[PDB]
RNA sequence: GACGGUGGCCAUGGAAGUCGGUAUCCGCUAAGGAGUGUGUAACAACUCACCUGCCAAAUGGACUAGCCCUGAAAAUGGAUGA
């Protein structure tokens, strides 16, 4: 799933972690937190985590936040990677720290994106780009 | 098939070796190009005057049934079996046996499928075709140009040459107009009258 | 229109007869997106096509293909053209794929509508189900005709074909016509002729000059074969199109100077013009030349679409020029191949011009063809309507005029409502209660405000961009947002959305009401409202307040501040509505209940009750999951109520945990929505539904029963009877061969029964129910019945005037009146087939006059033993041969019944009864202060003298005696010879020659025989005749249409039940019975599992009691 | 011809299963059926009036179509006699039931019956037709001298000859 | 037209017999498997027939 | 029809190549061999003739050609499209 | 060429050789089963059984056992010893 990238898939991969790293929900639904079960499309090899998505969607869970979004899997969308990145442009895109938001299995995010979405995020996902008013 | 022809010969020896040749006249004459349908009504005729008799294997051992009877096997130098033919039995006049199965010769409906002569005229078959259908139909004589939602063909004649004798004609273009002529078959091969063969004549002398 | 305002709607929509209601239809919603994107450039309050397509319109070329995607919606369609005002209003019924009552209300939502039928397909499930109810009702319904630029552009054909297409939708929807009505004279008008102007002074007279040609109706005023006085069309949207005949008709007037209505005719048939000098010779109308849409009109269309395929910049303009017409702006201004094509079909698309008079034509008021459509569905009922004098108060004098008043009172009917908890527009806030400000709202919500709306989301967070031009401008709607509202409106505003919080009160429907506005009060009617149900269905007509007669008696007024279908949504402006209209209830109402139509009247003959049913009865007993939410289902069932005109909620006849319904999915998706979209809880489904009749075929042999028709001596029926149970638990006392009676006590309190077949009409209006619950229980505190006994009677032929039981009556004079009073148990359900044999005065204080059932008729008393009979043959009456179920195609019969047996018989079984009670013998006469014996005496008037000595106060007490009576009777039946009667509905279907054989196929597969066929008169259409179980009839159109292209269309009609071959057993619930072993599949059938989760049906009765009582569980069998 | 107006104008002989009323005849035949203008209802006069007690199930049945105005001939065959000779209620009422009652005689009563109908066709008449007419029906048995769905070149029941007038 | 070309299309696919071990269709008439692994096998289904 | 069927043609290069065919957008081009020539009397949008000398060749180019014009995916009784001999052992009246 | 009584009787608007079932008989013929299939709503049409034309002398089945093939796949490269 869903899947729609793009076109391209906005180039090559970047993570700030894989499989077992926190971020932020930066959602109006009472997701507090976002950790990381798996991502999706890795197919991987041996040893070697499912590593995150520069703006793509993964496998999450609901660790701290509403006891009704807590346990039970969701797919959601990585929005922010601390760890950093080169563009297709000679640009170094970096952040405070990680963060995404939970989503619709179509991609769509729940309510409004809060902060900062990295430009190749809201590329992948149209509804990403209509439900924020910052994109950069 | 798989036999002798198709099966074996104690089938076709039962009526073919008892029913002789011995009559009073006979002719030989080709009706197997037609269908049994209107051939065994036209029967009743033929029945009267004698019948029809033998299979044509036997046609080798007739020598054996004309020296019992008086008349010989080859008066014209002819065996009287190259094609597809019978022999109708008679006992009609030498003038009024070549019209005995002329005056009632006709075709019929057949199953592997004849040719019919396109000299004379094609009889009327499917009438009230489509506009269009009739438009596309050029090769028919009163042809139209699209004319309302139902219109006539008009055909009540031949709708291709006149010159095409049965076994050369058209079946193909038959099938515009289903009813076709039938005026072909029950015509003579030779005509015997005992130890004296004339010429086959549609009508008589 | 690309300018229209609703400050100028709201005057001319007073006005009513000049106004002309019309309406958007289709059989699947085949041909909606045609019709809806010529109306759309067409419509002004939404700024044309280019802010159009908003207020919920999919557009779709799968559909065009051929595709359902059903939805319900609706675009505010108003027009200010001229000096009058047109409400259309985009209807979009989305109906239903087979026939059912769901087809019959989302279709009745529609006045003067057009009708798109057969798509590439006709005589299915799926036309003669939504569309049946359309050319039922003469409201002039127009022929629309398919998309003809599949022709051109598509398949890629010459205009030639254009004729054929319309020849065959022709012939198609002769066959749609022979359904109904007759079609043996509309055969020649399914066809493409115009046989006038053949005379040399017309050829060259009014084809080079105008003149005068007819273009009014003639024969029939539907859809079937007519022009409509210029209104058939062509609909076409593949580059948007809005064009017909008239448009046709309009370019060839161009050319030289020829009418428009002699064109008109012209082109609805083939007609043959030479083009010398448009002067025709006289030769070329029997033979031909060249028809007319090749010719020109269509030629130029074709022509252009070649240049627009070779790309040519100069040629499609000259082709544009030719075809009589102005060539556009954009010719030079982009490269323009198709771009040219949208550009003009934006001038050419506004059909306001021509189309409005064609329908005004057409039509001269909407109060004309209402007269009309009230005696073709239900508005008295099926049987009567209010047209004719049943029903009569002042209907007549207001229908013709069209409403109830012309100050409007509002009424209701049934469309299906919209889904809650998500729209929830209509509210008690300033906004929508200002008319005046929502209004404008809408005429600034379509592309000006959006602008506005575009800057105020993506610049509110501040920088989007990083180092660009965006946070530098920062756009208050001017150069920047003005782009991107051309194409497609980029956030707009469409339905004007929920600014503050839901408060439910969304409903669809219908109405026809006079001039209604804001503050009108409407008296509201209760849930249970018997004055209105009274009125339905009945001659009866009055009109009086609550005072003790409804179940509620109330005095309280509900307000109605609008009138909205939800079309520009909430509280509308457009309020001022004339006689008759497309839109529903209004204000703070959804409610469009069954017995309860909301009126400004107190009560009032109901103007329509809600719809009739395709194929009676389908049912389903489901029950929901956790524990607080189980009345939950059930006040679900009563939004279901408003939504769908059939569901087991008002009068428990089944319980209010069943569904009512008629179709084939339709209860499949009465399941899915209270799940969904009206309670949002989720239930056990069951889809194995409908039991079967359990009908005896004959009597039992001599044992206790001398009274009989000659031995029970087979093998088998279809199923072994004998060998698969009984003998055993009390038939090792009594009865070899089978078992008839019991032994528990051993002859202190026995009894043997019978069960005979009943004849088939008398057994149907048994089942029907035409007897009461207090026609059979409770006749000396309530009123005595008279007009019920001889009814009864009519019905099962018993009486107390019988001494030589129910044999006589049976066989030998049918029809009777006489009274069949003192009768306990009549059925099943207390209204059903079976009864209980008075063949005597008194036995021996038993068998005489019910718990309080009496004829006026006394042997000495009315005192008896009635407490113990009554409850215990309920029971065996609802165990049938294989346990479970109701005895349905039976009349029962009681040989005997004797309490108070001074004989006995010695056993293990009598010993351990005589220990338990310490009875020397049974009784009644005499006593010792033990034991019981309840009976109708010691309630009715205390002691029993005349008939017997001492009241009963002796024998076996009344709890064993009540479960004897089930066990020997429950006995008997499985010892008897029984077979299956299979629940059937008789297929009447339309079928055509080349697929009767498919049909006949299907039935052959799923059980059944063709019994005859009737042939419609002068058609290759047919109608088969043949009968199909129940079970097997749910999804049978779908079945149908998979097994050709649905060229024959089923419609279920209900024929009552037959005995078909299928074994009539299911595993005994007692397990000694069980020791011979009823088989798996034989006696445990898929056909006959209708009981583990198809069973739990009451309203009325569905008790179950556990046999056998005698004390505790240590003293119940200790020598037994 | 085509199909347009009502009769007389589809003027042309057509064979029929009419003769019946309760099975073998519930509304015309599966010719006349699937075509256009004319009355198929009329075709249950020819059957009901003409054949009331005649033989039922799958008639031979000859009807000239011009629509009210139609001769009701009845050219029949072997097993419609016999059905004619046999009771009315036995026969008619009983279209969806099989029937084996009949022990009537073909082979005297009518014998002589079979040459007045059929003048014209493929078999020979007087010598041959006397056998054909001697067995071409299951439902009637005949006395001893001929019987049904056996050789009737050898033994019949009494009869051993090829032909003998019984 | 299209009846006298459907036939044809099926002549030249659909109307063939395959095998019952290598599913190979031979050919209208066919009578062994005409392979060396099958072994020739004289077991033959005609391919099937649908109007969808 | 629903997609038309497209062949087009060289001859003395000797090539024929299909465009439309079953949505098909590419060419296929193949190459017949020498001694082949192709005309056409169509009547509707039907009907490539090729006469040549060698039988042996001509009819394996034929082949060839039709085994070009056929699907791979999905079944053979949904599409009944392609090109397909009709009359071969033909021979011209002279 | 492959007919008639004939739409035999059943079931069945209808299923006529051929949804399906039964009895399965005779006329005329060289020749034709109340019929092998395809097909037809069903009839028909074609095809078979069955008969003749032509070519012109061999042919058809059913097994039997010799070699060859199918069956017959496993792990480092590979062994009639090469």
């Amino acid at each position: 799933m869903s899947k729609a990238q793009a076109v391209g898939s906005n180039y090559r991969v970047s993570l700030g972690l894989p499989v077992g790293a926190v971020m932020n929900s930066a959602d109006n639904s009472g997701a507090k937190n976002l950790y990381v079960i798996a991502v999706k499309g890795i197919k991987g090899r041996l040893n070697r985590l499912p590593s995150a998505g520069v703006g793509d969607m993964v496998m999450a869970t609901v660790k701290k936040g509403k006891p009704e979004l807590r346990k039970k899997v969701c797919t959601g969308l990585v929005v922010r990677q601390r760890k950093h990145w080169k563009r297709k442009d000679g640009v170094y895109i970096y952040f405070e720290d990680n963060a995404g938001v939970m989503c619709n299995p179509k991609g769509e995010v729940k309510g409004n994106i809060l902060g900062p979405v990295a430009k190749e995020c809201s590329d992948l996902w149209p509804k990403v780009a209509t439900n924020a008013g910052t994109i950069v | 098939m798989s036999g002798a022809g198709s099966k074996r010969k104690n089938v076709f020896i039962e009526k073919a070796t008892k029913l002789f040749t011995t009559y009073d006249k006979m002719i030989v004459a080709e009706a197997d190009f037609v269908g049994s349908s209107q051939l065994q009504k036209i029967r009743k005729s033929i029945r009267g005057i004698g019948a029809v008799l033998m299979g044509k294997k036997t046609m080798i051992r007739k020598v054996i049934r004309d020296l019992a009877d008086s008349k010989p096997e080859l008066d014209a130098l002819n065996t009287y079996l190259k094609q597809n033919t019978c022999i109708i039995f008679c006992k009609d006049n030498i003038a009024e046996v070549k019209r005995v199965i002329n005056t009632q010769r006709v075709g019929a409906p057949a199953k592997a499928g004849v040719f019919a002569p396109n000299d004379v005229i094609i009889p009327a078959g499917p009438t009230g075709m489509e506009p269009t259908q009739t438009s596309f139909l050029q090769d028919l004589k009163i042809a139209t140009k699209i004319n309302r939602g139902q219109i006539d063909i008009v055909n009540e004649v031949h709708i291709i040459k006149t010159g095409q004798k049965v076994g050369a004609s058209e079946a193909t273009l038959l099938q515009k107009l289903n009813i076709k002529p039938f005026t072909y078959g029950l015509e003579p091969k030779i005509i015997y009258d005992a130890g004296a063969c004339y010429s086959p004549s549609i009508s008589e002398e | 229109m690309v300018l229209n305002s609703l400050d100028k709607m709201i005057q001319l929509q007073k006005n009513t007869a000049n106004i002309r209601n019309i309406c958007v239809l289709a059989h699947v919603d085949h041909g909606k997106t045609t019709l809806a994107d010529c109306l759309i450039s067409s419509n002004g309050i939404i700024s044309s096509r280019l802010a159009g397509k908003l207020r919920y319109m999919d557009s779709r070329e799968d559909e065009q293909i051929r595709g359902i995607t059903m939805k319900s919606s609706a675009i505010s369609l108003h027009y200010a053209t001229g000096n009058e005002e047109y409400l259309i209003n985009l209807i979009d019924s989305p109906g239903h794929v087979d026939f059912s009552s769901e087809v019959s209300t989302a279709v009745r939502i529609c006045d003067g509508c057009i009708i798109v039928v057969d798509a590439v397909e006709g005589v299915c499930p799926q036309t003669q189900a939504v569309l049946r109810q359309a050319w039922l009702e003469n409201i002039r319904p127009v022929l629309v005709i398919n998309k003809i630029d599949r022709l051109i552009v598509e398949l890629k054909f010459t205009p030639q074909e254009a004729y054929s297409h319309l020849k065959n939708i022709l012939e198609q929807i002769n066959a749609l016509t022979g359904t109904l009505f007759t079609s043996k004279v509309l055969e020649e008008r399914a066809e493409r002729e115009t046989e006038s102007q053949v005379n040399p002074n017309s050829e060259q007279g009014e084809q080079v000059y105008d003149w005068s040609t007819g273009l009014e109706d003639t024969d029939d005023s539907h859809l079937y074969f007519s022009p409509e006085q210029g209104n058939v069309v062509f609909t076409s949207a593949i580059d948007g199109w809005g064009f017909g005949i008239e448009h046709f008709a309009r370019i060839y007037s161009q050319k030289i100077g020829i009418k428009k209505e002699v064109l008109m005719k012209t082109l609805w048939g083939d007609y043959y013009i030479n083009m010398k000098a448009k002067k025709i010779m006289k030769g070329d109308q029997a033979k031909g030349k060249k028809p007319l849409f090749v010719q020109l009109i269509l030629e130029n269309i074709w022509s252009l679409y070649d240049a627009v395929l070779k790309k040519d910049k100069d040629k499609i303009d000259k082709i544009v020029t030719s075809l009589g017409l102005k060539i556009g702006a954009r010719e030079a201004r982009h490269s323009d191949p198709k771009v040219q094509i949208n550009a003009i079909c934006s001038q050419w698309l506004p059909i306001s011009h021509a189309v409005l008079a064609m329908v005004c034509q057409k039509l001269p008021s909407p109060l004309d063809i209402t007269a009309e459509r009230v005696e073709r569905l239900m508005c008295t009922g099926s049987q009567t309507f209010d047209s004719f004098p049943p029903e009569t108060q002042a209907l007549k004098a207001a229908f013709m005029k069209c409403g109830s008043e012309d100050t409007a009172p509002v009424i209701i009917f049934v469309s299906k409502m919209f889904a809650v908890d998500a729209k929830a527009l209509p509210q008690n806030k300033p906004r929508p209660l200002t008319q005046e400000e929502i209004a404008q709202r809408r005429e600034r919500a379509r592309q000006r405000h959006a602008e506005k709306l575009a800057a105020a989301q993506g610049q509110a967070p501040l920088e989007p961009t990083q180092d660009g031009s965006a946070i530098e401008t920062c756009p208050k709607g001017e150069e920047p947002r003005g782009d991107e509202q051309q194409v497609e409106s980029m956030t707009p505003k469409p339905v004007l959305q929920e600014e503050n919080n839901q408060e439910s009160f969304i409903a669809f429907a219908r109405v026809f009401s006079g001039v209604a506005r804001r503050g009108k009060k409407i008296f509201v009617l209760g849930p249970k409202y018997s004055p209105l149900e009274f009125l339905r269905r009945v001659p009866l007509g009055f009109s009086a307040p609550p005072d003790g007669l409804p179940q509620v008696p109330h005095m309280a007024y509900c307000a109605l501040e609008n009138l909205y279908l939800l079309m520009g949504r909430e509280l509308e402006y457009l309020e001022e509505v004339p006689p008759g209209n497309v839109l529903g209830i209004g204000g703070l109402q959804d409610f469009v209940l069954k017995s309860a139509t909301l009126c400004s009247l107190p009560s009032c003959p109901p103007f329509i009750p809600l719809n009739f049913e395709a194929t009676p009865i389908v049912r389903v007993a489901v029950e929901p999951k956790h524990p607080s939410e189980m009345p939950q289902l059930v006040k679900g069932m009563k939004l279901l109520n408003q939504a769908d005109p059939c569901v087991q909620i008002l009068i428990q006849e089944t319980g209010e945990h069943v569904l009512v319904t008629a179709g084939e999915v339709h209860l499949q998706r009465c399941l899915d929505d209270l799940k969904e979209r009206f309670a949002k809880i989720h239930i056990s489904v069951s889809e194995p539904i409908i039991p079967f009749r359990e009908t005896i075929t004959k009597p039992p042999k001599v044992d206790m029963v001398n009274e009989e028709i000659g031995k029970q001596q087979k093998v088998a029926v279809i199923h072994q009877m004998k060998e698969d149970q009984s003998k055993i638990p009390e038939g090792i006392q009594v009865d070899s061969d089978g078992l008839i009676t019991i032994t528990t006590p051993n002859k202190l309190a026995t009894l043997s029964v019978r069960a005979m077949p009943l004849p088939e009409e008398v057994t149907q209006i048994l089942e029907e129910n035409s007897d009461l619950i207090r026609s059979m229980e409770q006749l000396t505190s309530s009123l005595n019945e008279g007009e019920n006994t001889h009814m009864i009677h009519q019905k099962t032929q018993e009486k107390i005037w019988e001494f030589k039981g129910k044999l006589e009556q049976h066989l030998t004079g049918r029809r009777w009146r006489n009274i069949v009073d003192q009768i306990w148990s009549f059925g099943p359900r207390k209204c059903g087939p079976n009864i209980l044999v008075n063949k005597s005065e008194d036995f021996q204080n038993s068998v005489w006059t019910g718990p309080a059932d009496k004829a006026s008729k006394e042997a000495s008393r009315y005192r008896d033993l009635g407490n113990s009979i009554v409850s215990g043959f309920q029971l065996a009456t609802l165990s049938g041969p294989m346990c479970e179920e109701p005895l349905m195609g039976v009349c029962f019969v009681l040989e005997k019944w004797d309490l108070s047996k001074f004989e006995e018989q010695g056993a293990s079984d009598l010993a351990k009864e005589g220990q338990e009670e310490n009875e020397t013998c049974s009784g009644g006469n005499e006593n010792q202060e033990l034991q019981d014996g309840c009976s109708e005496a010691f309630e009715k008037r205390t002691s029993q003298k005349g008939e017997s000595p001492l009241t009963d106060c002796y024998g076996p007490f009344s709890g064993q005696l009540i479960a004897t009576m089930k066990e020997a009777c429950r006995y008997a039946l499985q010892v008897k010879p029984q077979r299956l009667m299979a629940a059937m509905y008789t297929c009447d279907i339309m079928a055509t020659g080349d697929v009767l054989g498919r049909v006949y196929a299907v039935l052959s597969k799923r059980e059944g025989r063709v019994l005859q066929e009737e042939m419609k008169e002068g058609t290759d259409m047919f109608i088969i005749k043949a009968v199909l179980p129940v079970a097997e009839s749910f999804g049978f159109a779908d079945e149908i249409r998979k097994r050709t292209s649905g060229l024959a269309s089923p419609q279920l009609v209900f024929s009552h039940w037959e005995i078909i071959p299928s074994d009539p057993f299911w595993v005994p619930t007692t397990e000694e019975e069980y020791l011979h072993f009823g088989e798996k599949a034989d006696s445990e059938n898929q056909a006959r599992k209708y009981m583990n989760a198809v069973r739990k049906r009451k309203g009325l009765y569905v008790e179950e009691k556990i046999v056998e009582h005698a004390e505790k569980q240590r003293t119940l069998s200790k020598n037994k | 011809m085509p199909p347009k107006v009502d009769p007389s104008e589809k003027v042309e002989v057509f064979l029929r299963v009419c003769g019946g009323e309760a099975g073998a005849m519930s509304t015309l035949a599966p010719k006349l059926g699937p075509l256009g203008v004319s009355p198929k209802k009329v075709g249950d006069d020819i059957a009901k009036a003409t054949q009331p007690w005649k033989g039922m199930k799958v008639s031979v049945k000859l009807t000239i179509q011009n629509r009210i105005a139609v001769p009701e001939v009845l050219p029949s065959a072997s097993a419609l006699v016999i059905k004619a000779l046999k009771e009315p209620p036995r026969d008619r009422k009983k279209e969806k039931n099989i029937k084996h009652n009949g022990n009537i005689p073909l082979e005297e009563i009518c014998k002589i019956a079979k040459t007045m109908r059929f003048k014209s066709l493929a078999v020979d008449f007087k010598g041959s037709v006397l056998e054909i007419l001697g067995t071409a029906h299951s439902v009637g048995c005949k006395v001893n001298g001929k019987s049904p769905r056996d050789i009737q070149a050898g033994i019949q029941s009494g009869e051993i000859e090829v032909v003998e007038p019984k | 037209i299209e009846p006298s070309l459907v036939i044809l299309a099926r002549k030249y696919k659909c109307d063939k017999m395959i095998c019952r071990k290598c599913y190979a269709r031979l050919h209208p008439r066919a009578v062994n498997c005409r392979k060396k692994k099958c072994g020739h096998s004289n077991n033959l289904r005609p391919k099937k027939k649908l109007l969808k | 029809a629903h997609f038309p069927i497209n062949v087009a043609v060289t001859d003395g290069g000797r090539v024929v190549e299909i465009r439309n065919f079953f949505g098909e957008k590419i060419v296929r081009r193949i190459e017949l061999l020498d001694g082949i020539t192709c005309y056409r009397n169509e009547k509707a949008k039907d009907e490539i003739v090729l006469t040549g000398n060698s039988l042996e060749l001509l009819s394996q180019s034929c082949a060839t050609i039709q085994l070009r014009s056929a699907i791979k995916y999905k079944d053979v009784r949904k599409f009944l499209d392609g090109i397909y001999v009709s009359e071969r052992n033909v021979l011209e009246s002279n």
